[PDB]
């Protein structure tokens, strides 16, 4: 899309309809007349367009009304209500822009932000943007969180996030304009290479893949159409479902064979009955001929009864010869009908061991995409966020994704090496107790009106907890923490002195020997100008490989590469790195996934803020004090940088509304 | 609406391969045996039919009687009449067989004969004795 409506799309908003959040902030307009609604919509879309067209400088209310036309620029309170709403909820003036009018002289309200991952940083920028007192508390010695970038010499490789998953309505599209970001496309062509180290014929490569996609669709049918979602009280996983489908496919192959040989026996046993009839005829035909022969020997002149005998037996014989000829006719038909069926059998097997191994690579790839064993993913919900996928090519940040959090971090109160240990929140405010990660006994206390928690799910998951909530988190929130899945997937960074691979190919796969080992070093990325190859450990393998030394891992890595490119084409890597996300204290995993028994709804539960009980009993209902942003809070973009980013923007908005009030609903 | 093509799943089948832990490999074994059970029995009857085919070796060529193309005639010779009466006693109403026996009488001439000499050759009695067999 393009024009005014393009901007709406680029902002993940229906161009021709008011959103639920708009209905909230403009209850008058939406309940109003269709004409009004359309005026509003244009204003919104237009303002968005403007910001988008040039997202490196702040867009003010004046600068906006400047560009509006009649009849639209008549009502300037509507234009104000709009430009404000949009600014509040980070749809415009978010990220790294140049401020026209420098910040408000004095700050209002104080907010402590836990963690300086993207969600953190994004939210911070916005809050400070709205003139609040903001300090972020980071346990790590760097920003980014799960946006880690390895840098040594000229080698640069992301151990964390590395792909921009399409610019089509991606908030990161905006960000990437604001920051010097070299974005390169990814050629999704991926050649496979079996355990032996040789390519998989374009023949099979496709026959397997297509079968894969089919199997998936099948699970989806199985789920929605057959309602196969609860088995033995436990929620059905994608794994179980995929197994059931495969078994049922193997069953069909046998059902086919059975009833085809069953076809043969019926014909073979028909042929039998006919031969039996034919033998018992050639039997009488033999004897009957003898009798006619004997009757012919009676030399004439013969009386009539003896003449009749000859004539009789003659008739009778040709009659029985008539039959046998016709039965020999039938024989020939049934005899070829048997070569018919033995010419084209149904398929021998559903999948060979060579097939089933390549299918496993596809399964591993899907396990890579969800950072989890397919046996954990919810059958019904695992893909619920499918529809919100961006349009366009997937891209790589060529100069390391870290450049983004770093760019966001500029001009923010960030306490690195500070591990939040306890969050206390009460009707009157919150105090946060953190320690110094280096000398752990050195204790910090932070007082604030509001705490925004961007703690990774895996962290909120820890038992015993790495962070205490005082008072405890309400059971509805803790259940949502238990229910939701938090997966794992690790990278091996291999830095060589020369490109020994196919430079025209971005990614190539390796096919493991087992189901059990399918994700072990199953995929390789060549992305950078530099001679760097990146190898992925996914699925069940990911968690296991963390208990294996780097050398052993880089070993298995060089092994596979030699096996594919030549035992002497593959040098020793000058530098190597191996991620261990599940091991990492400030992650306890990679990103979230919809576990079986969870839903998209849990993600909403994650975002819902916490309101403390009252201090003095019978005092008014307190304000909400504790707030949650982060990749695990955004139902529609889980497990992504933009998803985080957006959640941050979201919370900032909500907090600002909470503590700076609504100036824009009058 | 319907499962993908080259993909087979019915409600009934799903419940069958899930009923317990190994219902999967149970059902896939019953078919594995059931296939061999039939596959063996194919060869068994292939053996039977092979042997029966060798009995029928030589066809029926030592038993084939040459062609007797003789022109259908109008006249009823005393001889032909006698052949007829006897054929009736042996064939009853099969006018085709009776016609074949005499050799030069049309299937209808036979039926005519049946009515012509009906009383003179007591074809009544002659036919009811054929029925007595
Ligand atoms: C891990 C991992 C993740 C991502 C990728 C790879 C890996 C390895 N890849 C990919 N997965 C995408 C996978 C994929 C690609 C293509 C098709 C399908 C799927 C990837 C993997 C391999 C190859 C390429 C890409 C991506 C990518 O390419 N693109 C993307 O957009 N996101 C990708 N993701 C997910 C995103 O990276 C994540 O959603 C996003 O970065 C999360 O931002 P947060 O919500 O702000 O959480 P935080 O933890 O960053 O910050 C919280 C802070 O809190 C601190 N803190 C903690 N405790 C304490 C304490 N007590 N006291 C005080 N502080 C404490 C912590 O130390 C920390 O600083």
């Amino acid at each position: 899309p393009s024009g005014v409506e393009g901007a709406a799309f680029q902002s993940r908003l229906p161009h021709d309809r008011m959103t639920s959040q708009e209905a909230a902030c403009f209850p008058d307009i939406i309940s109003g007349p269709q004409q009004t609604q359309k005026v509003f919509l244009f204003i919104r879309n237009r303002t968005l367009q403007l910001w988008l067209d040039n997202p490196k400088i702040q867009l003010t209310f004046e600068a906006t009304l400047q560009q509006l036309e009649a009849p639209y620029n008549s009502d300037t309170v509507l234009v104000h209500r709009v430009h404000s709403y949009l600014e509040r909820h980070g749809l415009i003036n978010f990220g790294i822009y140049k401020r026209i009018k420098p910040l408000p002289t004095k700050k209002t309200g104080k907010v402590i932000i836990i963690g300086s991952g993207v969600s953190g940083l994004a939210a911070a920028r916005q809050l400070q943007s709205f003139g609040m007192d903001v300090t972020l508390l980071e346990a790590r010695d760097r920003v980014g969180g799960r946006v880690a970038t390895f840098r040594k010499g000229n080698y640069v490789a992301d151990l964390g996030a590395m792909v921009v998953t399409g610019l089509g309505g991606n908030p990161m599209a905006v960000v990437s304009k604001q920051v010097n970001m070299e974005l390169a496309k990814i050629k999704q062509k991926c050649p496979l290479y079996e355990a032996n180290g040789q390519a998989v014929p374009k023949e099979k490569d496709e026959m397997v893949e297509q079968e894969f996609n089919r199997l998936l669709e099948a699970t989806s049918y199985l789920s929605h159409q057959l309602d196969f979602n609860v088995l033995n009280n436990k929620p059905v996983s994608l794994g179980q479902a995929l197994e059931v489908v495969i078994q049922l496919q193997e069953k069909h192959v046998k059902d086919e064979q059975i009833e085809h040989w069953k076809k043969i026996v019926k014909t073979q046993e028909e042929l039998k009955e006919l031969l039996n009839k034919m033998v018992n005829l050639k039997e009488k035909i033999k004897e009957l001929h003898q009798q006619y022969k004997e009757a012919s020997e009676v030399k004439p002149p013969r009386d009539i009864t003896a003449e009749f005998l000859v004539k009789s037996k003659h008739r009778d014989l040709t009659a029985l010869c008539k039959e046998y000829d016709e039965l020999a006719e039938t024989q020939g038909k049934l005899e070829e009908k048997l070569q018919e069926l033995e010419a084209n059998p149904p398929s021998d097997v559903y999948l060979s061991s060579r097939d089933r191994q390549i299918l496993d690579w596809h399964f591993a790839n899907l396990e890579f995409a969800n950072a989890t064993p397919l046996s954990t993913l919810s059958l019904k919900h695992w893909d619920q966020d499918d529809d919100f996928e961006f349009t366009g090519s997937h891209l790589t940040v060529r100069n390391g994704y870290s450049c983004v959090p770093v760019a966001l971090a500029e001009g923010l109160d960030i306490k690195l090496n500070t591990a939040v240990r306890q969050v206390r929140y009460t009707a009157s405010g919150c105090e946060v107790i953190a320690v110094n990660t280096r000398s752990t006994s050195q204790t910090f206390i932070y007082k604030c009106d509001a705490v925004l928690c961007t703690l990774p799910l895996g962290v909120l998951k820890q038992q015993p907890p790495a962070v205490q909530f005082v008072p405890p988190l309400p059971e509805w929130k803790t259940s949502a923490v238990q229910r939701m899945g938090f997966g794992n997937l690790n990278k091996v960074v291999l830095c060589f002195d020369r490109v020994f691979w196919d430079p025209s190919v971005n990614l190539f796969g390796h096919v493991g020997s087992t189901t059990a080992s399918r994700g072990e070093l199953f995929l390789f990325w060549n992305l950078y100008k530099a001679p760097i190859l990146l190898a992925l450990v996914a699925g069940e393998a990911a968690g296991i490989m963390e208990n294996i030394s780097d050398d052993v891992i880089v070993g298995r890595c060089l092994a596979i590469l030699k096996g594919i490119f030549g035992s002497s084409a593959v040098p020793q890597p000058k530098e190597t790195v191996v991620s261990r996300w599940r091991a990492d204290p400030w992650a306890r995993g990679s990103y979230s996934y919809v576990a079986a028994g969870s839903s998209g709804n849990d993600y909403d539960l994650m975002a819902q803020p916490i309101t403390p009980g009252p201090s003095i009993p019978g005092a008014p209902q307190p304000i909400p004090r504790l707030f949650f942003a982060g990749e695990h809070t955004i139902r529609n973009y889980p497990a992504t940088v933009h998803g985080a980013l957006l959640s941050g923007l979201r919370e900032a908005g909500r907090i600002a509304d909470q503590f700076l009030g609504a100036m824009y609903t009058l | 609406r319907k499962p993908p093509k080259g993909m087979f799943l019915s409600q009934e089948d799903v419940e069958a391969v899930s009923a317990n832990a190994t219902a999967a490999t149970t059902v896939l074994r019953q078919l594995d045996m059931e296939l061999v059970s039939v596959k063996r029995q194919i060869q068994n009857i292939k053996q039977t039919n092979s042997a029966l085919k060798e009995k029928l070796d030589g066809g029926i060529e030592p038993y084939r009687l040459p062609e007797v193309i003789q022109k259908c005639n109008a006249r009823w010779t005393t001889e032909e009449q006698l052949l007829a009466v006897q054929a009736i006693r042996k064939y009853g109403r099969d006018f085709q067989a009776i016609s074949d026996v005499i050799g030069n009488k049309s299937v209808v001439q036979v039926k005519n004969f049946f009515v012509n000499y009906r009383r003179r050759f007591n074809i009544d009695e002659v036919l009811q004795e054929w029925e007595a067999e």
